[PDB]
């Protein structure tokens, strides 16, 4: 099965901006001389407007529909400054992403769809202000948000100023989305000296992935220009694989304690944040902080994990069992529990960084030698030793059968105390 | 595998199964129960398998969900100081968010007129009696609002056909061949959408039983516009249709909520709103940036063979379809919802290695 992340053509393409009614060809440039127009002074920071050395600009989408406008040769966003120009005025001027209110924007089309003449504005402060040319159609000047908006059907003199279409384009620079595949049986051993599959040799099956804008991902290897340019969207894949717990040879009529650990450590989870500002809650559903907040939704949908809710973070988790060998022969015992790995990715398949959390809830265990010459391992006795939070406070009630590669299901099992009452 | 293939279904999201509620603080078994008017106060009433007790949690892009009875499919409505039950109409007063405190233990919480601010959860005055369900602000280490899952039953959805790739243009065999009136059709997405969103002759409550699920299923396919045999150098007039008729907009507004705009992105009404990310999504198809709609234009444009010899040119427009579907497969909506774009043509011609018509000039018929 493909998989389609589904952007829109305007977030795959940087392009550049021009006005509608320009007549010499002006539109949004990253110009070095200053503003020509006497009540529109320019600086470092400002967006200009010039028919020379335009910009090229990508527009990230977010969940509410609303985009960041970004530049692709600094990797600078579009900003709308909280200081004051005349007529009540706020400058547009380039910024590092904050992931601030100030810097999202609201695309509007309007005109003549039927005769390919549309064309298409930005507002912002829900749709209370327009960004508009400051005073001229056709000479160098600044571009800022006006609180005076007019009439679209006559389109105003002064809506004219504030019309843009879609020019030139330079590609964004997207991966290939991987094909999902099914996951495998839990590991048999093939003697009684085999000890298993690690971890580092399991076999993965990729359930998801998500393209995450270069913006909201720390890579400290590149600059922000290569980054934009080369890396525009990373690949985060979502896969599952059996990690191991341990593996053991458990004699004849014998009871033995296993620690099992499971989860994960705050160290994994702080580089996650730091990262990608992702980390996993106690439900094993994902949550965000302010950075990549904005794009929680699509993520998840394209991951297929979905929105943690709790918000207790998960943590590492430490379990005493105790077993029970009703054989009377020695036998080797293998457990595995699902492991739930990521892994970002860069455009030219580079790996960046793994993160794996444990899932406690669902595991199995296999033999040699294999059924139906041995029977089944016993559950008889079950204690939690070591976890910071009580989010999941609940044993199993013992003895409990583990019916060699059945997978044991926590939830569907019966719990002290009791669940669904 | 086959059974591991299930191993995302062994726990399951909130929407897959119907769900009966209970404090967990009180002592005697009282129930979340629904009245049977469709209007009504909820309360807790003494436990029974009655479906005024069972309830299906709808879930929506943000994660919040709409609770709905399996009695009649009226859902959990935020009021004053109470929580009634009434119609859902996309209402923002129709909202809740669960919260786990716990693996088996969670709150439900509304939002006000304001963001991070007020959030109040649902807690009875009593746990002796039958109580109305009240807020509190009182959230933090209260175990009064928490509730549990007494019963979980799950829910068998309807099998959702497999994606297929984008439409192939069609072969012509012959001078004299016309070529087929439309392609192959497309499945390019489908996704599902609740009971409760949607226009049918089924009642709330029976749809809540046997069809808790309908879905919208997505197709593109390429529609025959016009077919001649063009002589070598002639230049000849065709007309080509382009977008929906009034018709077919307003069965589709009125049916799932859902309109084209002049973009030919979707218009999602109040009901279908809050599900606007995961339709488009599983869809393959866009949200609208324009608040004007798709109208039905007719277009005629010149075409003019280059070649020295005949040629046979039939020319095709893309054409995009959404179909209503019950849970057991069947088509509810009797008119067609289909949308042309003559932006994106396909010009099937014999011979096959002829060149492509010259495009000429494009009028707009005001017929």
């Amino acid at each position: 099965t493909s998989l389609n992340y589904n952007l829109p053509e305007i977030s795959k393409k940087f392009y550049n901006l021009k006005n509608k009614y320009s007549r010499n060809g002006y539109g949004l440039s990253k110009t070095e001389f200053p503003s020509s127009i006497e009540n529109c002074p320019s600086n470092e920071y400002s967006i200009m407007y010039d028919n020379k050395d335009p910009r090229f600009l990508i527009r990230f989408l977010l969940d509410d529909g609303r985009y960041i406008i970004a530049d692709r040769d600094d990797g600078e966003v579009f900003d709308e400054a909280p200081t004051y120009l005349d007529n009540n005025n706020h400058p547009i001027i380039s910024r590092h992403y904050t992931g601030e209110e100030r810097q999202k924007f609201e695309q509007v089309g309007s005109g003549d769809y039927i005769t390919g003449e549309q064309f298409f504005q930005f507002y912002t402060q829900n749709k209370t202000r327009v960004l508009s040319n400051c005073r001229a159609l056709d000479s160098r000047t600044i571009l800022l948000s006006t609180a005076k908006i007019f009439p679209i059907y006559p389109p105003a003199s002064e809506t004219q100023l504030t019309a843009f279409v879609n020019s030139s384009f330079y590609a964004a620079a997207i991966p290939q989305l991987p094909q999902t595949s099914l996951l495998e049986n839990i590991p048999e051993p093939t003697s009684l000296d085999d000890s298993g599959v690690l971890p580092k040799d399991a076999v993965r099956a990729v359930k998801g992935s998500a393209l995450l804008p270069c913006i909201i991902v720390h890579d400290p290897n590149l600059n922000n220009s290569d980054k934009m340019k080369f890396n525009t969207y990373y690949l985060l894949e979502y896969k599952e694989y059996w990690h191991q717990l341990w593996s053991q040879i458990i004699p004849a009529h014998q009871t033995v304690k296993i620690q099992e650990r499971t989860g994960i450590s705050e160290v994994v989870q702080n580089s996650m944040i730091e990262d990608l500002n992702m980390y996993i809650g106690a439900d094993f559903g994902m949550l965000f902080y302010f950075r990549s907040s904005g794009f929680k939704e699509q993520i998840t949908r394209g991951l297929n994990r979905p929105l943690s809710q709790t918000t207790t973070q998960l943590g590492e988790r430490v379990e005493e069992m105790e077993y029970y060998n009703s054989n009377d022969l020695d036998v080797r015992y293998v457990k595995y529990a699902l492991a739930r790995e990521f892994t970002l990715k860069r455009v030219n398949g580079e790996i960046v960084k793994n993160w794996v959390a444990v899932d406690y809830r669902l595991a199995g265990i296999q033999s040699y030698p294999n059924a139906p010459i041995t029977n089944p391992l016993t559950l008889t006795k079950h204690t939690i030793i070591r976890c910071e939070n009580s989010y999941d406070g609940h044993i199993f009630k013992t003895p409990l059968i583990f019916k060699n590669g059945e997978v044991i299901v926590k939830t569907n099992e019966e719990l002290i105390p009791k669940i669904n009452q | 595998m086959r059974n591991l293939d299930f191993i995302d279904s062994f726990i399951p999201t909130e929407g897959k199964y119907i769900r009966v509620m209970d404090f967990y603080n009180s002592e005697y078994p009282f129930c979340i129960h629904a009245p049977s008017a469709p209007n009504g106060d909820i309360m807790t009433e003494i436990c029974s398998r009655e479906n005024n007790q069972y309830f299906i949690f709808f879930p929506t892009d943000d994660g919040r969900v709409i609770i709905a009875n399996r009695h009649n499919g009226s859902v959990f409505t935020g009021e004053a100081t109470s929580v009634v039950s009434d119609i859902y109409t996309g209402s923002p007063l129709q909202f809740f968010r669960e919260v786990k405190r716990t693996m088996a233990t969670y709150y439900l919480a509304i939002q006000n007129p304001e963001s991070a601010t007020d959030v109040r959860a649902l807690e009875p005055h009593s746990h002796e009696l039958p109580s109305r369900l009240y807020y509190t602000n009182n959230i933090e280490n209260n175990s009064n609002i928490l509730i549990s899952n007494k019963e979980q039953i799950y829910l068998t959805l309807p099998s959702l056909p497999e994606n297929e790739q984008y439409p192939k243009t069609p072969v012509l065999s012959g001078i004299d061949d016309i070529g087929p009136n439309q392609s192959e059709k497309s499945i390019i997405g489908s996704t599902l959408i609740p009971c409760i969103m949607v226009s049918d002759f089924i009642s709330l409550g029976e749809r809540m039983k046997t069809t808790p699920y309908y879905y919208v299923k997505h197709t593109q396919y390429w529609q025959s516009m016009w077919s001649a045999l063009f002589p070598p150098g002639s230049k000849e007039t065709k007309t080509e249709k382009s977008g929906i008729t009034d018709t077919s907009q307003i069965s589709m507004t009125d049916g799932i909520n859902v309109s084209i705009g002049a973009d030919f992105g979707l218009r999602f009404g109040n009901k279908t709103f809050g599900i606007k990310g995961g339709f488009t999504y599983d869809t393959k198809t866009q949200i609208t940036n324009t608040s004007q709609l798709l109208i039905e234009t007719t277009y005629t444009r010149e075409y003019t063979n280059t070649e020295n010899f005949p040629v046979r040119y039939t020319g095709y427009v893309l054409a995009s379809e959404f179909t209503l579907h019950r849970s057991d497969g069947t088509q509810v909506n009797t008119i067609p919802w289909v949308a042309l774009n003559d932006n994106y043509t396909t010009i099937a011609r014999y011979p096959h290695f002829a060149s492509e018509p010259l495009l000429g000039n494009t009028k707009i018929i005001t017929d």
